[PDB]
RNA sequence: UUGAAACACGGACCAAGGAGUCUGACAUGCGUGCGAGUCGACGGGUUCUGAAACCUGGGAUGCGCAAGGAAGCUGACGAGC
RNA sequence: UCGUUCGUCUGACUUGGGUAUAGGGGCGAAAGACUAAUCGAACCAUCUAGUAGCUGGUUCCCUCCGAAGUUUCCCUCAGGA
RNA sequence: AAACUUUAAAUAGGUAGGAUGGCGCGGCUGCUUCGGUGAGCCGUGCCAUGGAAUCGGGUGCUCCAAGUGGGCCAUUUUUGGUAAGCAGAACUGGCGAUGCGGGAUGAACCGGAAGCCGGGUUACGGUGCCCAACUGCGCGCUAACCUAGAACCCACAAAGG
RNA sequence: GUGAUUUCUGCCCAGUGCUCUGAAUGUCAAAGUGAAGAAAUUCAACCAAGCGCGGGUAAACGGCGGGAGUAACUAUGACUC
RNA sequence: CCGACUUUGUGAAAUGA
RNA sequence: GGGCGGAAGACAUUGUCAGGUGGGGAGUUUGGCUGGGGCGGCCAAUCUGUUAAAAGAUAACGCAGGUGUCCUAAGAUGAGCUCAACGAGAACAGAAAUCUCGUGUGGAACAAAAGGGUAAAAGCUCGUUUGAUUCUGAUUUCCAGUACGAAUACGAACCGUGAAAGCGUGGCCUAUCGAUCCUUUAGAUCUUCGGAGUUUGAAGCUAGAGGUGUCAGAAAAGUUACCACAGGGAUUACUGGCUUGUGGCAGCCAAGCGUUCAUAGCGACGUUGCUUUUUGAUCCUUCGAUGUCGGCUCUUCCUAUCAUUGCGAAGCAGAAUUCACCAAGUGUUGGAUUGUUCACCCACCAAUAGGGAACGUGAGCUGGGUUUAGACCGUCGUGAGACAGGUUAGUUUUACCCU
RNA sequence: AUGUAAA
RNA sequence: AUCAGAGUGGCGCAGCGGAAGCGUGGUGGGCCCAUAACCCACAGGUCCCAGGAUCGAAACCUGGCUCUGAUACCA
């Protein structure tokens, strides 16, 4: 009747039975959040490639 | 907490857009108006039988408010307003600390 | 709660007046020309005990003023009346115990009973056993008079209101202790269902504002306001004061 | 129910009745028809066993084909690693 | 309800019949008593298959996969997302 | 010395171990620098014996949805409690959901997880009778005139003679 | 409300309640009044009952304290603060 | 309980406009 | 004389609005956690240290504490200086007033709680100030990788200070706070009022404030013994079970008592246990019911032995008495008072020892107590009512089944 | 307010 | 058992950080033959024990104590 309960018992099992899903490493890694001063330049060069 | 009467901050008006000199005041809630849509709705709803229909607040807990400072720049006569942290005593242009 | 006895008495259910053996309305005569402007001679025939009323009634057999028949009227006996007496009605009736005169004809200081209030409403003040009204004073510029009622109040009445001179019989009756719940019961059968009367403090809350509690007590001020809704106005109504009456307040 | 053979509850026995259905909106999955269209659903004509079937209208009925705005309003200038 | 034993018995006594008051109403020498074996709000029918986060039941076979009592929020801890 | 620390373990934590790598050439920039200076990108050409062991198809991507959200026991770390078959946590496993062999009997102690059969061999535990297997081969101690003593948990014994 | 007879009903009107008075310059609705307004409207003045101010009322509901010292044996405390 | 409007007419004075 | 006779008289009164009163009446509410619940407390928001087992996460009504503030400086920055303390000295002047020199790793201060950080500073004094500003995103912390709070790092402005580098989007860092609807405010020389306009009003858009502390945010007091329902052994009071602090019972040591003599008989200071008739603790079974104190009756069992049979010891001369041994075969009473178990007295006795069996024993009784509804007092409550205060009256159902 | 017991 | 309250002059009580008084008692005089009473002056305290902050405590808060008062229920 003690409504406060807490364990991590069985939580490693639930985590690992379907693996700890690592994200697929990526060619062309994402730029979102990067330094806008760096990204404006980076975009503008690709604007003026030949 | 003391705050100066006149302060230099940013004035966003398309005429100023720079730090100007702003006179300070204290925000006080203007008076409730009898023709606001919420008021003609509530006055329609309260009318009749059934008594108090919209809830009315009783369990007050705060003792202090957030001051709002109504800063008017001396350059285009347009206000802009800033809320400061919660305080009990508040005074504009008090005698400076020594 | 539920409806409270003070509220149940207005229904008429069992609280009506127990009037099966009462001898009829005890009142004066229908005021007419003869008794406006002279006197009519009537003779008492019997002093009959009226059930449910302490004052005896006197059967008075007038002669009808303008048709050929008797009129058995029925008065409230003034202490002194006897069978065979001639009672005279009118304005020029001599000031004799038993005669009925308008107040324009009772000298100041005189005792009267059965005083009318609107000339011809046939007697309303000073009627119960052994009570009388004294004509204090007259005012002929408005044609009115003043009387001291039994209650100690002082009422201006029309100077043409009639009155029976004397005092009502049966006086001194409420001096005798009844000594018995039996006597009390036989008193109240013939008046109305108003006895035995239960203390509110010994009631449950659902039927009396004083009700309930592990001890018997009222629990709140027993003096209630004049406007309190029916069913709340029980206790001492609109009381100006309480406690034993001492000094001037006992006047 | 964490724990039932329980000193936990229901149950004497048999027969029959007896409990996730039907409807409106939506959603994913699948099948079928057609496919920038698709729906014929309310109506009309016909129907010789027929409350069925079959035909008809739509050139704007619904959904879709165009979105952003609170509203005035504006509305996709043609892709590279 | 029965038995022996008890209270009262000219009295505010006992009782028949007629009649009055019918439900948040009646009546009460007051116990929330009595109002047809029903009264701290009768009975009857209807709204009504009222609602229940609670208890009980929830009916055929084989095959294969097959857990949770843990995080976070909720007048939330017998519940739900 | 839990709310002290110079020092400072063990177990446990993170990252890297190449084809998602480098070097040349010639181009862009609205960034950067005193500046072809850098930063990055862009096009192209070259290389790069696969860059410790072992193992092996993958949640790789998504949709719809069920039940659950009362836990309990054990070895070890551990908080309150005098302690509890008590209350609360940490790592893992078990029971719950699971039979089967052993511990006489037991949900979670020991062995071990399973289609239905024939044959062989074992684990835990045992070989005096119940009861399948030795009254086997050896060596010591105990003699209990108290119910000697006789299974991991486990059904206790203490200070002391 | 108390509950025959006898005897007697001490103190408190600050609390709660009841009740009485309104000089009037506290508070106070609709209506009606004036001003501004182009009008909706806003404003101000006026403004009843009620409260608020002021008296009474306990056989109205109710209530009725502490702390120290002191007698020429001790104790106790007539007395005192 | 109280105020205003209403049924609600007729005319007289005193203070206010 | 076209008045039936009076009384009041355009006031009462009818009708409708308007204000106050209105448990007389209606409706409803009366939070959660909790070693039952109530009361207490806030362990509901939330910070620091520890528990937290050397990454992270980690609970309890665990421990020690904090917060709902304060601040135009106690914010920004630049310059300059060194703080607590200690040694020696100096008129009045001393332990302590002010001054000077030396040493001074921070033993000071930094608004507050604790922890961390700092010595040409983050501290002290002075200088100029307002970055405590504007727009909208990102990221972390919580975490569902949602919101909020807070914080960080860029971007585009405008600025402060410094000669400059730079620093600066509030306080040295870690807590100091607020959703929807509504009202109110700021802004564009913005949009709509849908017949077109002028022109007040109203709604909009973006950003603020007014607050929900039960702090992801209902608008809300009690009582019930007259009570009702759906349920619960997720949860109390009886029994039993684990535990045994508390209760009872026994050892070891030996400082002393025992007139000289620790141990005849004790045995403090400590300490080791045993038991499960009390109570505490828990909440495992039982809430679609296990009949709940006591007495009466009857039986059985235990030994931790009071008496009785045999013995040992003595501070045993005889009598009595005390300690222990195998011993549980036999015995253990009549009564006053109390509902009592317990207790206490009177008397007899060889003795009036202690204990269990669902605190043995209610289809065995009794119903005194307790534990419904009546009623009374005392305290509490404004009250309906409460009392682990005293009082009085208060139904005791079935066996014929199996053993 | 008051006035040795000590003659 | 917890929750509060108050501890201040010999006594009973005031007290809002600059910090000690009210009534009564004590002391020396005066009036009196004398004592009161009265008149004029005089001395007062470990602000319950140990801390902390705090320009600055007796007060704010925290530990150590004594007396007093409260709520201690359903079984
Ligand atoms: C006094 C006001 C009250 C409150 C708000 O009006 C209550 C409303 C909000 C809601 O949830 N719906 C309602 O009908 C009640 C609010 O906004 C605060 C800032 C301050
Ligand atoms: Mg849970
Ligand atoms: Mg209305
Ligand atoms: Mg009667
Ligand atoms: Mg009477
Ligand atoms: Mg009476
Ligand atoms: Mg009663
Ligand atoms: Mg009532
Ligand atoms: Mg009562
Ligand atoms: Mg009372
Ligand atoms: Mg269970
Ligand atoms: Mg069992
Ligand atoms: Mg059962
Ligand atoms: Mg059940
Ligand atoms: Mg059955
Ligand atoms: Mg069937
Ligand atoms: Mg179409
Ligand atoms: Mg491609
Ligand atoms: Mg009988
Ligand atoms: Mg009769
Ligand atoms: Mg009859
Ligand atoms: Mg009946
Ligand atoms: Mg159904
Ligand atoms: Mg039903
Ligand atoms: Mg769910
Ligand atoms: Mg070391
Ligand atoms: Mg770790
Ligand atoms: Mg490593
Ligand atoms: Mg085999
Ligand atoms: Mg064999
Ligand atoms: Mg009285
Ligand atoms: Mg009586
Ligand atoms: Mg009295
Ligand atoms: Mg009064
Ligand atoms: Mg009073
Ligand atoms: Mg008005
Ligand atoms: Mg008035
Ligand atoms: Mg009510
Ligand atoms: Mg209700
Ligand atoms: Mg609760
Ligand atoms: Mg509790
Ligand atoms: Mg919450
Ligand atoms: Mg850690
Ligand atoms: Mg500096
Ligand atoms: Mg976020
Ligand atoms: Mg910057
Ligand atoms: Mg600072
Ligand atoms: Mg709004
Ligand atoms: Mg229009
Ligand atoms: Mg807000
Ligand atoms: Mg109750
Ligand atoms: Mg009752
Ligand atoms: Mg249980
Ligand atoms: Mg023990
Ligand atoms: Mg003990
Ligand atoms: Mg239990
Ligand atoms: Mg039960
Ligand atoms: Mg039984
Ligand atoms: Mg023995
Ligand atoms: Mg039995
Ligand atoms: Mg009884
Ligand atoms: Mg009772
Ligand atoms: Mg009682
Ligand atoms: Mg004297
Ligand atoms: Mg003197
Ligand atoms: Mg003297
Ligand atoms: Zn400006």
């Amino acid at each position: 009747a003690k409504s406060k309960n807490h364990t991590a018992h069985n939580q490693s099992y639930k985590a690992h039975r379907n693996g700890i899903k690592k994200p697929k490493r990526q060619r062309q890694a994402s730029t979102k959040g990067m330094d806008p001063k760096f990204l404006r330049n980076l975009r503008y060069s690709r604007k003026h490639n030949v | 907490v003391n705050v100066p009467k006149t302060k230099k901050t940013y004035c966003k008006n398309k005429e100023c857009k720079k730090h100007t000199l702003h006179k300070v005041t204290q925000y006080k809630k203007g008076k409730d108006s009898l023709s606001a849509q919420g008021k003609r709705r509530y006055d329609r709803k309260q009318s009749g039988y059934g008594g108090q229909t919209k809830p009315v607040f009783h369990k007050k807990a705060k003792t202090t408010k957030k001051i709002v400072l109504k800063l008017q720049c001396q350059s285009c006569k347009h206000y802009s307003q800033r809320a400061i942290k919660r305080c009990k005593h508040f005074e504009i242009g008090g005698d400076k600390k020594g | 709660g539920r409806v409270i006895r003070a509220q149940r008495k207005g229904a008429g259910s069992v609280f009506k007046s127990h009037t099966h053996h009462r001898k009829g309305p005890a009142r004066f005569r229908s005021l007419d020309f003869g008794e406006r402007n002279g006197y009519l001679k009537g003779v008492v025939t019997d002093v009959i005990h009226d059930p449910g009323r302490g004052a005896p009634l006197a059967k008075v057999t007038f002669r009808h003023p303008f048709r050929y028949k008797h009129q058995k009227e029925l008065f409230v006996a003034a202490e002194g009346m006897y069978t065979g007496q001639f009672v005279y009605c009118g304005r020029r009736a001599t000031l004799s115990v038993g005669n009925v005169l308008p107040l324009r004809s009772v000298p100041e200081g005189g005792v009267i009973c059965n005083v009318e209030h609107h000339v011809g409403d046939r007697g309303v003040f000073a009627r119960a056993s052994g009570d009388y009204a004294i004509v204090i004073s007259h005012n002929p510029d408005n044609g009115t008079s003043r009387i001291k009622l039994p209650s100690g109040a002082k009422k201006i009445v029309p100077s043409s209101c009639r009155a029976m001179i004397g005092q009502v019989a049966g006086g001194g009756r409420t001096e005798k202790p009844m000594l018995k719940a039996g006597n009390a019961y036989h008193k109240y059968r013939v008046k109305r269902n108003s006895w035995p009367k239960v203390r509110g403090v010994a009631m449950n809350p659902v039927e009396h504002p004083h009700g309930g509690g592990n001890h018997q007590h009222i629990g709140h001020a027993s003096t209630v306001r004049r406007d309190a809704p029916p069913g709340q106005k029980v206790g001492l109504i609109a009381a100006r004061r309480t406690g034993r009456l001492r000094g001037q307040a006992a006047a």
